[PDB]
RNA sequence: UAAUUCUAGAGCUAAUACAUGCUUAAAAUCUCGACCCUUUGGAAGAGAUGUAUUUAUUAGAUAAAAAAUCAAUGUCUUCGGACUCUUUGAUGAUUCAUAAUAACUUUUCGAAUCGCAUGGCCUUGUGCUGGCGAUGGUUCAUUCAAAUUUCUGCCCUAUCAACUUUCGAUGGUAGGAUAGUGGCCUACCAUGGUUUCAACGGGUAACGGGGAAUAAGGGUUCGAUUCCGGAGAGGGAGCCUGAGAAACG
RNA sequence: ACUGCGAAUGGCUCAUUAAAUCAGUUAUCGUUUAUUUGAUAGUUCCUUUACUACAUGGUAUAACUG
């Protein structure tokens, strides 16, 4: 080519957004925002494919243009905005407001939440450094950059973002023995607790992860996300709550279940 | 001996000031290397410069790690390394040998004659044909 | 244009490459700028993303540097005497990176009286007040001073002009000086 | 008429002044209390890690 | 003017076009130094300090204890001066981030823009303050990208056994050029690099892979063609505008 | 009609090309980046308010008339 793409073919969408593979040609592409591209899911995808309030593109953006949709106290009209993890869609006129978070069959997840868990939001630390004059900065995994931080915050741990002034409010260290979840991969939306973690030189970095019903399993250091101390969340989970069913034992779960 | 080319040589902004007087010999400058490496003796208080050295001059080494025997030192502070493997065909379920050759970069703090075996590190393209340069020994 | 792909070589092999495809805008060169000596001449480029180079066709002055004593100051330029790539920049005066040039020597022996009360060769109280306290710093190394009579010093050049568009440097000192010198008075 | 004096174009560089004076004030009092816990922190320190010498003592 | 998305002369008036150009807290620290009359002095006054550009030089600590010492001093003065005194980020790894000192520059940026509302305070002056948001702006992060690069892997052919190096082929040193590394190009030097584990040359009615037909097992034969990657716009070469093209509506 | 943005995406063909393309795999401590998202700018009349506007400086052209 000679500059940037700006179309996405229906085959080439990323999978677990569930498009079916013959109502068009291309897909919603993305735009360049917060989150990675195929790490996200645009507006159109939630409010017409997963809550079902629209039925085409054109009543979409009739929605979007009334000033209803707002993402961390923000009002968002890009009819293709790319919500990502963590992120809180609060609608008005319905007093419903939700959270993005995983599955854990891979996907992501319809979650109501209160009136007050709506007021906050972690992140984890990709980075932090010295700035300009002296000052020193960190920055999350959405890239939201925040001055002056505490000095034993170190990269990998996690904050607590308050969304209405974009301020701290505590932070979680990082080391054995935490709630963790996984958020890329194979074992993707499993939640478990750290064992130990092994270290490489100039390489990629495993831990081990043991489950509540205890048994293990191993990611790369990138793909884990700190959530809260043993047995203490700092967020409304889903249900299930990150454990790995086998599919001998989800038949029949299903047909005693079936009683309806 | 040390000064043979047509220009001055000297590790870059390291400054003697001669108004002050210590009897160390000359503000030499040396790093680590990392990844569990260890500096030779030969470079802290060798009298070398040499502008691609590992451990003196402005080169990383981040990327692979290889290793092979050493064929030819003909050159200037090159040499050529030999590899050998083996191959896998499917259908007749057996196996049969290749080779390649690697040219490295030599820092002459290492003294490496032919029939050794050395251990390489990459760092960024040195040559028309490098990305490689010594960073172990063990002889014949 | 001056292209610089590797596509046009031999392998390491010798084996005679093939023509792949046409040439491509992100591999290019320009003209090799030669700088002269005169009144200021400086033209600007524009580059791969909206930037800007400054090309100096030619120019006079320049702002050398004293190590020793760490005091910078701008004085003019006379003429090239060394060059280690080739002698043909040396008998057409260009200007490059590492050319050992001429300055004259006027506003550093002005700055070295107001700084120390001392000559080179050969009265308010605050004055030798402070001028008392710089005494042992006096002396210096025999074979840089030993120009001054002359005003005509020996400094490096140390930035790129045909990139920066100027023409700064550094002074010779004499470990580096006695290998020039006996360079100089030599090889010609 | 294009280019006139007009109470329109008047307050706008009043809010404008009037914006970066009260902005740039929070910058040396935020900093100031970044540097109090800064502060403070290191006074402990002195403390804290002289309490290993007191044990080294003993 | 036979003519084409051809255009000449004369006369008007705008800008987020083009060209210029003001406003503002206090603090500290440096250099210069009127004087002063003195010991061991202290001083009026003056100027300098944003960010960006280019060069030079310093800080960017850290493995375990105690004296003798040369003086100086913070201090109770014990007028002996004994002492009753230190901070420092990140990486497997840096000349890293970041800070200071001298300067330097055909001197870079630091809102002479626009819609809505219309209020609070008064000595009532069109006095003084004051809401929501559009567009622009320098640098660091970030997202969509881009450019190069490490390891192993291709069909038939010896009726192709030696190939490459003037005219760069393989390496060293210094410059030029580029967004940047590099024989990418130019100077001086060295004589290297590939090969029966098939180099180099010849054929291809050869774009590569995901994949397709047949199938006990092993396999044989296809892939111009709905997805991802490259190349091209009658055949070669050259450049303009732009963040981005050697572009062919 | 001036100014701003886009026209470098998309669509079509398979001629060249046999260590090239391309695949799975690394590297940038070796570089450029419109946009988007988050931070970020009292110092700039000669001046610390002395002549010389900040209740706001200057020309030139388009469409249009002839």
């Amino acid at each position: 080519a000679r500059g940037p793409k700006k179309h996405l073919k229906r085959l080439a969408a990323p999978h677990h957004w569930l498009l079916d593979k013959l109502s068009g040609c291309y897909a919603p592409r993305p735009s360049a925002g917060p989150h990675k591209l195929r790490e996200s899911l645009p507006l159109i995808v939630f409010l017409r494919n997963r809550l079902k309030y629209a039925l085409n593109g054109r009543e979409v953006k009739a929605i979007l243009m009334q000033r209803h949709v707002k993402v961390d106290g923000k009002v968002r009209t890009d009819t293709t905005y790319p919500a990502g993890f963590m992120d809180v869609i609060t609608l008005d006129a319905t007093n419903e407001n939700f959270r993005l978070v995983y599955d854990v069959k891979g996907r992501f997840a319809v979650h109501r939440i209160t009136d007050e868990e709506a007021s906050y939001k972690l992140g984890k630390v990709k980075k932090v450094q010295l700035g300009k004059k002296g000052v020193p900065y960190v920055v999350t995994h959405d890239g939201r950059t925040i001055r002056y931080p505490d000095p034993n915050i170190k990269v990998n741990d996690t904050v607590k973002i308050d969304l209405a002034s974009g301020k701290i409010t505590d932070f979680i260290k990082f080391d054995a023995g935490k709630l963790v979840y996984v958020t890329g991969g194979r074992n993707l939306g499993r939640i478990g607790t750290i064992v130990h973690k092994e270290r490489h030189d100039g390489g990629f970095d495993l831990v081990h992860i043991k489950d509540s019903l205890d048994n293990t399993f191993v990611t790369r250091l990138n793909n884990v996300f700190v959530i809260g101390e043993q047995g203490k969340p700092y967020i409304s989970l889903p249900k299930g709550k990150g454990i790995k069913l086998s599919i001998a034992e989800e038949r029949d779960r299903r047909r005693a279940q079936q009683g309806l | 001996t040390v000064q043979s080319e047509r220009a001055f040589q000297k590790q870059p902004h390291i400054f003697n000031n001669p108004k002050v007087k210590t009897s160390k010999r000359t503000k030499r400058w040396y790093k680590n290397a990392g990844l569990g490496f260890k500096t030779p003796k030969t470079a802290i208080e060798g009298s070398y410069i040499d502008k691609k050295c590992p451990f003196t001059g402005l080169v990383s080494i981040r990327g692979k790690i290889l290793t092979g025997t050493v064929v030819s030192t003909k050159m200037h502070r090159t040499i050529v390394i030999r590899r050998a493997y083996l191959h896998y065909i499917p259908k007749y379920n057996r196996y049969e040998k290749r080779h390649k050759n690697v040219p490295v970069h030599v820092s002459p703090a290492f003294r490496v004659q032919v029939g050794d075996i050395v251990t390489v590190g990459q760092c960024r393209p040195i040559s028309k044909t490098v990305r490689f340069n010594v960073v172990k020994v063990s002889a014949a | 244009g001056i292209s610089r792909d590797s596509r046009h070589k031999r392998s390491a092999t010798g084996a005679k490459r093939a023509q792949f495809r046409k040439k491509r805008k992100f591999e290019l060169g320009r003209q090799p700028a030669n700088t002269k000596i005169g009144a200021k001449r400086i033209h600007s480029v524009r580059t791969r993303g909206g930037n800007k180079k400054y090309r100096a066709l030619r120019i006079e002055t320049g702002n050398f540097s004293w190590a020793s004593e760490g005091i910078s100051k701008k004085t003019r330029i006379a003429g090239v005497v060394y060059h280690p790539s080739n002698n043909e920049l040396v008998r057409t005066n260009t200007l490059t990176k590492a050319a050992i040039v001429q300055i004259d020597a006027t506003p550093f022996r002005q700055w070295f009286e107001a700084h120390y009360g001392q000559t080179l060769g050969k009265k308010s109280k605050n004055a030798e007040r402070k001028w008392a306290a710089r005494a042992a710093s006096a002396k210096i190394e025999s074979s840089v001073e030993s120009q001054f009579s002359a005003g005509r010093l020996y400094a490096c050049i140390s930035s790129r002009p045909g990139q920066s568009g100027r023409c700064d440097g550094y002074i010779l000192e004499g470990e580096e000086l006695a290998f020039y010198l006996r360079r100089l008075t030599a090889k010609k | 008429i294009q280019r006139l004096v007009t109470p329109q174009r008047l307050q706008r560089k009043r809010h404008q002044r009037a914006l970066k004076v009260r902005n740039a004030q929070a910058q040396r009092e935020a900093a100031a209390e970044y540097a109090q816990l800064l502060a403070k922190r290191l006074s402990e320190r002195k403390a804290e890690k002289a309490e290993i010498r007191k044990r080294r003592a003993s």
